[PDB]
């Protein structure tokens, strides 16, 4: 899981 | 966003940014929604770093002035209790932040609607996310505010294990997946706006994409689900 963010 | 169309002007007018002090400029970092003349709605994570942040409504063009802007510092941040940076992927990605000054309304700043508590979107609802985050994966941010059409995609199928499997939780929304629209990095904490009896409402605030890229086939963008925190949000504003 990648935050998106910036 | 990726495989974006340049939103108009005036659709979307709770669009916020939210910037950070750089050196002696300041540097878009993620979205959120205006949800009262001094709040805004983002994601946890865009405020996990010790920053100085200001939010910018009315804004279209990060690079131009588009003689509608409002500057306004970032007074208090309420994080959800049970947000941990460690762990995206448990959910609470929302926080709400308190602007020093209310900002004024017009045609290019709105409060967002928000849904009532506990409503899902049936799978395939039509939604845009919006936002000024990179317009590809490991590209750039985009100059002007981005929207793509993102149906959503329900937990049953989000869930599944060719999608997100045991990541996506029922507190999130999932919406797109189709390999080539999507949300990507700087769209963190900004609407997903979805289409109900007529009127849009924020149902989403952007939290995660997969560590593959931004557009990958089946593992849709992941919002925070709005209205599984209208109580958190109305708690936190009447204690505020
Ligand atoms: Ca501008």
């Amino acid at each position: 899981v990648e935050p998106i963010k910036a | 966003v990726v495989g974006g169309t340049e939103a108009q002007r005036n659709s979307w007018p709770s669009q916020i940014s939210l910037q950070y002090r750089s050196g002696s400029s300041w540097a878009h970092t993620c979205g959120g929604t205006l949800i009262r003349q001094n709040w805004v709605m983002t994601a946890a994570h865009c405020v996990d770093r010790e920053l100085t942040f200001r939010v910018v409504v009315g804004e279209h063009n990060l690079n131009q002035n588009n003689g509608t802007e409002q500057y306004v510092g970032v007074q208090k941040i309420v994080v959800h209790p049970y947000w941990n940076t460690d762990d995206v992927a448990a959910g609470y990605d929302i926080a709400l932040l308190r602007l020093a000054q209310s900002v004024t309304l017009n045609s290019y700043v709105q409060l967002g609607v928000l849904p009532r508590a506990g409503t899902i979107l049936a799978n395939n609802s039509p939604c845009y996310i919006t936002g000024w985050g990179l317009t590809r994966t490991n590209g750039q941010l985009a100059q002007t505010l981005q929207q793509a059409y993102l149906p959503t995609v329900d937990y049953a199928i989000c869930s599944s294990s060719s999608y997100w499997g045991s990541t996506v939780k029922n507190s999130m929304v999932c919406a797109g997946g189709d390999g080539v629209r999507s949300g990507c990095q700087g769209d963190s904490g900004g609407p997903l706006h979805c289409l109900v009896n007529g009127q849009y409402a924020v149902h989403g605030v952007t939290s995660f994409v997969s560590r593959l890229g931004c557009n990958v086939t089946r593992k849709p963008t992941v919002f925070t689900r709005v209205s599984a925190y209208i109580s958190w949000i109305n708690n936190v504003i009447a204690s505020n």
